[PDB]
């Protein structure tokens, strides 16, 4: 039984997430 | 190819085959010689007359009709008269006695000796038929003779062939004009003799008919040239989805899965819009939403029923000239949106459109108009249970005093028949009502 | 949980089929959950199943015709009772769930994705035509990650076949559950 | 080499069939005899994607027309471009459908499969290697369906290892003309699910609203419509016929696109169609284009994912464009639109690029979507369902055909699994 | 009978020229279960037991009004001599006008 | 160019537009009835 | 770049848009059909800070107007320059407001929001980065009052970070045509307080009173007090779009403008006004530019400022001039009067140095004021307020319409509190 490894935070994670979050703006302003 | 047979019984029916055939050779450009012009299409008998003539190297273009007449009259007239060297001589089948308003005599005393001749023309033509798809068969209900005579030949080739369409033409009962008092006898009798094999039957009442030509017609003296005139166009109407092409062609296989919903019911009924005459159309429009409306006028229907009273199933629009899908759908939308009619819960959509680029055409000596839109009309509705319920308390009342009996009974039938008419009818009427119930 | 968490309420008791559950401890049962039945409605089950198979109450029959077994059809879509009746008709092997506890044991694969086995049966080009050949039946289950154990494989092979090999139609097994 | 036999079904089918063909043979500059005139080389080459070779420089097209009603195909004989097809490819029936699809599933389509079928795997011999087919029809229209349903059951199994593409008219909400239509479409779409990879949904109504918006004429033709649509299914087959730095291969759309096998439906989209005055008063850049392209009322299929959400999304772009202005527009775009991509996934966008365009016009484009903004059409279709087959109207007919009330059940069972699988996955 | 979607402009009493409101629609239903069974027979006579809305139809005083203030018996009145008319308040295109208003002090 | 919209029909007067009867099915096969046909209410074909 | 998006409301902006439009035009030197004439190197330079460049030097300007009664605009569309507007951008409706606020605020705007949202968020995405907007309207007429009412408030939400900036003008201190008019200037004022940062009083009273005094000309029309109106709007865009050792900035303005939220009105103020003869008898220097700025008779907004003391003052000088002469203009005039200055803060004037001047005039200046001068039209039409609301009068429509005086409560709340805040600040 190998172990997977626990996935690196190479920073990123939530971090990188809340990067993509702020890019993620424009919700609604096309079509209401 | 796309073809039909035609089929006129009565001196009531020679009549208006006459005003159709008519109308039939002027529109497609025939000489009553019956040779075609210096132009050329003669052959075969093929082109877009074909639907309706075989005009092979003989020369002459032939109605693929069969007028049978229990009195030697109005054949003989017609035989006499303008057409005659158009018509075929025999076709022209002729009686030496008449029915005498008793359907039991056209059924029994006549119909044995006569069926022979109709069914051997019938199948000596059905031989060079090859699409065949149906049959214009043309008959009345009050009929002087011809009801009895129909029944009979209908169920003889209904029981022979069983894989087309037959469509059924009757004037109907006026509602409160008669010209028989053995009208509701003779027309109950077809009813229940006829309700198990024919395909569609459309209705019309001739009082209505007068009643709008004067109404738009502006004639306080109109005669039944002007009235055949109507039904011809009706019927020219009805086959131009075969004679021309469009952006989208509808067929009467079409027209009787769509129409009617159930068995036993089969009977819906038609309108005309531009009914309307030159002097009155000099200064006004014509155009798509006026029409619509104008055919669904409540008094524009050519039989005593109301939309209000009544609540639709099935309406079919066929359109002739020149017309756009945009303006239609938008008239028909209009239409759904409208509050007085009262379609019942149960069809989602409710309208067969149809279209053709070609505008009719008008005779000389005709009184329409020089109209550049048609509409034609099919509805099937709730609002049609008075007239039976009308024809069922007459009959009722009269047979319960039972007179005209005697007559019946020493020609050799008896009540059974009544009897089981009667119970027809009951059923019909809750048959109407129950459905509408919802 | 009136499916899996008295399925497992039923799992907590160990004693034979014949000897189902004691009348005073499922009794027990319920004081562990008081349940929807009404009280005289109870005092009727603990001796109307315990009819069968002992003085014992017959959880057997309780939860599979409460929950599982359906020998009807539904106005409102139970999803498909695909008219057909091959297997159910013979059927030697009367339903017997306790010798049919399989089935008490194999709902949850089913009763999330029928549809899909719906499915599977009729894309073994079944045309309809109901009945389809047992090592089809028993290769699409282990397919579709539903293992049984040879033992199962006889009580449902006796439940639905009683003559020969048959094709056991596809929904005349479903209606078993669904 | 690989190439695409056309198959036209059905009086919609002979439509948009008839207008599509010249389009095509006008898009490569042949005359409408078919003797051809040599300007560019690249369209000369790339015939062979639709064209078998005749003696002495005339190109017959690769398509079978059927249908039943003969005079149909006699207008589209007499039309401007009639004489391009063949009398080999002309077979029909002899009697009319009525729009009863038991008839033609069942009793008309029976004696004439054996011909179609003999004709197309001849022309499918006369050919070397194939992608798949196309076929042309519709749903709710009887007779096209009451043939392709049984068309397609053969073919799956004749070849499971190539594409059917697939494109479909669909009834109006408003007014479906024909009555009969849900059950016909209930029927055809069953089997539709069933086999193919693809299918195409498209509505009238619109068309008739594109018209109105941008064509503003108020007075066009069923034809004209035919026009929009031909020049869709062109703008979507371009990639294949031509250079170009993009991929072509239906397939390699169709695995970018389909997620799930039980997913077949898709939604066009048309680039920028000018108005009497816009033709001066646009400024014709990319991303004005991306905008106009991606609005949401210049969608044309059904109705707006406004509702729901996007599951994939692909764009092809033709003329001479640059990488960096569409690559900055899918990144201002999906900023602009994250909601409606699911999380599930990103950068569910794809796009293709290539270099030569229809003539006259600059730089235009093709787009197709898939989204949660089917499952109210045939939610619609099924209320009716629910609705009128409460009372078995119509349906003497079918019983007499001999059919049975089974048939439509598992349809309702199988559409209603469809509803649920997508509302469960896009939520 | 039920609305389209969308394209929300093109059909309405603005093109009608309708000035009686048309009929309530909506886009609003969650997926229908059942096979929909049958309890027809041969022509629309449904089986006794389903019931139906059986036969609930088969088949001037009122002025739309703003309370606003007029004497506050009038007022009171001129509830009734507007309602009271089920007649011209049920069906036939349903026959329904409005009620706006306040009261007094 | 026959971009779409380019297209504005020959709507003016059309008198006539009888159909020909291209094809037909004659005695156990099918095929073209004789070539020569006139168009749309009088067309003449290609060539 | 940062740019604007200019917007027209009610059957007031249904004149002004034309008038300011074709003011900017004509100072930009364009021909009535849009294709540019090299004039004004810099002007050409910065002309993307209002118009859009089709293809071949043609011009739009991003204008979008909104009306219910077609025929004002009919009118606009036939004058001499209404060629220049685009149809994209042309949004209306079928019926008219019938000058109701209850109407044009709940009923008709309900089915034209989404139409005008669209078309504004279309023209926003395609510009690049937003100061903000402006909005010509009047509070005291019906329709743009409630449009206006509506659009500010969800634009509030849509773009939180920008400017939105609105002209108008206040109803005539002696007639108001329209007789509900102090409810709907009231309840227009009661949302504008809470949205517009920055808002214009106009009043026409005080036009005529400046025709009477310095234009002399007897017959004038509402074109020439539309023509002095967009004198003064030119005139504050004018830095923006030009070089020149000053800050142009909005922002600029309303920082140093706005002490505190509650205070937006501003009255304006145009320079060297000269009648027929004045021209040639008034030697042109920048103290009598000044003298003349500052008089009792230019300032036409709604009254003198006399009644009550100054709080801050903004000027812009568009010509050929030195800096130091407007310096000890202001040092003489603060002497002069540093008794109605405030003593909360010396020093209240802004001074700008525009560059480049309106071509016919060497020097020009213009004027934007914010002083204790607004109790007259908050105290007056809270009498007329109380005055018709204490019998309730004319509130039958707007019950009707469905509206309560509740509402009204927090109204003519509201605006007493502004006054009284008004009245504690400067006393
Ligand atoms: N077809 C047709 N019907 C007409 C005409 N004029 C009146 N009618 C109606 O059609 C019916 C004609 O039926 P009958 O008079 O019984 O004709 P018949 O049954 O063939 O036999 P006869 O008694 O000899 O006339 C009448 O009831 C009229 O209401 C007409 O010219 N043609
Ligand atoms: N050429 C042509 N086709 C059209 C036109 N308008 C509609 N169609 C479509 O053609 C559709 C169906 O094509 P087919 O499959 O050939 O029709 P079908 O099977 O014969 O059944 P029907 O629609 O009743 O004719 C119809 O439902 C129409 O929607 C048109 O204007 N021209
Ligand atoms: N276009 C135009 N507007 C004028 C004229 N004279 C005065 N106005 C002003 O225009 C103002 C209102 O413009 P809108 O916002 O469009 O008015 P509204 O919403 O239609 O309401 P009403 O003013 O009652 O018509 C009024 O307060 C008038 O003072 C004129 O001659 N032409």
């Amino acid at each position: 039984e190998p172990p997977q490894h626990p996935r690196y935070t190479s920073l990123f994670r939530a971090t990188i997430k809340n990067d993509m979050k702020k890019f993620k703006t424009a919700m609604k302003t096309m079509g209401p | 190819m796309r073809e039909c047979i035609s089929i006129h019984v009565g001196q009531a029916g020679v009549q208006i085959g006459n005003a159709c055939w008519e109308l039939y050779c002027l529109e497609h450009g025939i000489q009553p010689d019956g040779q075609m012009p210096s132009d050329k299409t003669i052959g075969g008998g093929d082109d877009s007359f074909n639907t309706f003539f075989s005009e092979t190297g003989a020369g002459k273009h032939v109605p693929r009709a069969v007028f049978v007449d229990l009195e030697p009259t109005v054949v003989d007239e017609v035989r006499t008269g303008t057409y005659r060297q158009l018509f075929h001589p025999e076709q022209l089948i002729t009686g030496k006695e008449d029915a005498a308003n008793n359907y039991a005599r056209g059924h029994y005393t006549i119909g044995k000796e006569i069926v022979d001749l109709v069914l051997d023309r019938i199948r000596k033509l059905a031989d060079l038929c090859t699409g065949l798809q149906g049959f214009l068969i043309f008959h009345s209900f009050g009929g002087g003779t011809g009801s009895g005579f129909a029944s009979l030949l209908m169920e003889r080739l209904s029981v022979d062939y069983g894989k087309k369409s037959k469509l059924e033409f009757a004037i109907y009962p006026a509602p409160q004009v008669s010209t028989a008092v053995v009208e509701p006898y003779n027309s109950i009798l077809t009813t229940h003799t006829t309700l198990e094999h024919s395909d569609c039957a459309f209705m019309v009442d001739n009082e209505a008919i007068y009643d709008i030509c004067r109404r738009n017609l502006d004639i306080e003296r109109p005669t039944y040239t002007n009235l055949n005139r109507l039904i011809g166009q009706i019927v020219s109407s009805i086959t131009a989805s075969l004679r021309f092409d469009g952006a989208l062609n509808v067929d009467l296989t079409e027209f009787q899965t769509n129409l009617v919903p159930y068995p036993r019911i089969h009977f819906p009924l038609a309108t005309y819009a531009p009914v309307i005459s030159a002097e009155k159309a000099y200064h006004e429009q014509l155009s798509v939403a006026e029409i619509t409306n104008a055919c669904f006028e409540p008094a524009n229907q050519m039989v005593k029923c109301d939309p209000r009273h009544g609540k639709y199933m099935a309406c079919c629009m066929l359109y002739r000239g020149d017309v756009v899908p945009k303006d239609v759908n938008a008239a028909i939308a209009t239409i759904k949106t409208k509050r007085t009619i009262q379609f019942v819960d149960w069809c989602p959509t409710g309208f067969k459109v149809g279209i053709n680029y070609q505008p009719p055409t008008v005779v000389p000596g005709g009184d329409l108009a020089k109209v550049q839109r048609a509409v034609c009309m099919l509805s099937n509705t709730t609002a049609i249970a008075e007239a039976w319920a009308r024809l069922d308390h007459k009959f009722d009342l009269m047979y319960a005093k039972r007179a005209f009996v005697h007559w019946y009974v020493g020609e050799g039938m008896e009540e059974g028949e009544f009897s089981e008419a009667r119970e027809d009818l009951a059923a019909l009427e809750k048959d109407y009502e129950e459905v509408g119930v919802d | 949980g009136c499916w899996r968490e008295l399925l497992r309420e039923c799992k907590e008791k160990d004693t034979d089929k014949q000897g189902t559950i004691s009348a005073a401890e499922f009794l027990a049962l319920v004081e562990k959950f008081k349940l929807d039945i009404s009280r005289e409605e109870s005092q009727q089950l603990i001796v109307k199943y315990d009819l069968k198979n002992n003085g014992k109450f017959a959880y057997c029959d309780f939860i599979q015709s409460c929950v599982l077994l359906l020998k009807a059809k539904e106005t409102s879509l139970m999803r498909r009772m695909r008219i057909q009746n091959a297997d159910k008709m013979k059927e030697a092997g009367m339903e017997t769930p306790s010798f049919y506890s399989a089935l008490l044991r194999i709902q949850p694969k089913i009763v999330h994705c029928w549809r899909p086995m719906r499915r599977s049966f009729k894309t073994y080009d079944k045309n309809g035509t109901g009945l389809l050949s047992v090592a089809d039946f028993r290769k699409v289950l282990r397919q579709y990650s539903i293992n049984l154990s040879e033992e199962e494989f006889f009580h449902v092979l006796e439940y639905y076949d009683k003559s020969l090999s048959s094709k056991i139609s596809y929904n005349d097994f479903l209606r078993a559950f669904l | 080499m690989r190439e695409i036999v056309h198959l036209q079904a059905g009086q919609c089918g002979n439509q948009i069939g008839a207008k599509f063909w010249e389009v095509i043979s006008d898009e490569h500059g042949i005359d409408p005899t078919g003797t051809y005139h040599g300007d560019s080389d690249l369209q000369l080459e790339r015939i062979n994607v639709y064209y078998n070779e005749a003696t002495g420089g005339k190109y017959v097209p690769r398509a079978v027309l059927v249908d039943l009603e003969p005079g149909t195909m006699d207008s589209v004989r007499s039309g401007p471009f009639g004489q391009i097809f063949r009398p080999d490819n002309f077979v029909f029936g002899q009697s009319g459908a009525g729009n009863n699809w038991a008839k033609g599933h069942y009793t008309e389509g029976a004696e004439l499969v054996d011909s179609v079928l003999d004709v197309v795997r001849k022309e499918a011999e006369s050919c070397d290697c194939l992608q798949g087919f196309q076929l042309t029809h519709s749903l709710g229209g009887g007779t096209g369906s009451g043939m392709g349903t049984l068309l397609i059951s053969k073919i799956r199994e004749e070849y499971p290892d190539r594409i059917m593409n697939t494109f479909s008219v669909v009834p109006s909400p408003k007014v479906s003309d024909t009555v009969v239509e849900p059950y016909n479409a209930t029927l055809s779409v069953h089997q539709l699910v069933e086999n193919t990879d693809e299918t195409y949904c498209i509505d009238n109504e619109a068309l008739y609203d594109i018209c109105f918006r941008t064509l503003k004429l108020t007075t066009p033709t069923y034809g004209d419509l035919n026009h929009l649509v031909s020049a869709t299914m062109s703008g979507v087959t371009t990639c294949l016929r031509f250079p170009g730095q993009l991929n072509a291969d239906l397939r390699k759309l169709a695995v970018n696109m389909v997620p799930f096998p039980r997913l077949h439906f898709f939604m066009p989209g048309f680039a920028p169609l000018t108005s009497r005055g816009s033709q001066q008063y646009r400024a014709l850049t990319v991303p004005e284009l991306t905008q106009q392209m991606f609005d949401a009322k210049n969608m044309m299929a059904a109705c707006d994912p406004r509702h729901g959400r996007y599951l994939t999304v692909a764009a092809v772009f033709r003329g001479r464009m640059s990488m960096k202005e569409v690559d900055e527009q899918m990144l201002n775009v999906q900023n602009k639109n994250s909601s409606y991509f699911v999380e599930w996934i990103p950068n569910n966008v794809k796009t293709a690029v290539c270099d030569i365009p229809p003539r006259g016009l600059k730089m235009s484009a093709t787009f197709i979507g898939n989204s949660t903004a089917i499952q109210e059409l045939f939610k619609r279709i099924s209320e009716q369902f629910t609705a009128m087959f409460r009372r078995k109207a119509f349906l003497h007919w079918y019983t007499g055909e001999g059919m049975d009330e089974m048939e439509f059940t598992e349809a309702e069972s199988n559409m209603n699994d469809l509803v649920s699988e997508y509302q469960q996955y896009q939520d | 009978n039920y609305s389209a979607n969308q394209y929300e402009k093109a059909y309405l009493p603005t093109y009608l020229q309708n000035w009686s409101p048309a009929r309530p629609t909506k886009e609003k239903i969650a997926a229908h279960e059942g096979y929909t069974q049958i309890i027809a027979n041969d022509r629309g006579h449904l089986l006794p037991s389903v019931p139906r809305s059986k036969a609930s139809p088969w088949g001037i005083p009122p002025a739309k009004v703003t309370l606003t203030a007029r004497t506050t018996t009038a007022a009171d009145n001129l509830t009734k001599w507007i309602h009271k008319n089920p007649d011209l308040l049920n069906a036939c295109n349903g026959l329904r006008p409005e009620i706006s208003g306040k009261p007094f002090d | 160019p026959f971009l779409p919209g380019n297209s504005f029909n020959r709507n003016i007067g059309k008198e006539r537009f009888h159909k020909s009867q291209h094809w037909g099915f004659c005695n156990n096969v099918r095929m073209l009835v004789s070539e020569n046909k006139p168009g749309v209410g009088g067309d003449l074909l290609y060539g």
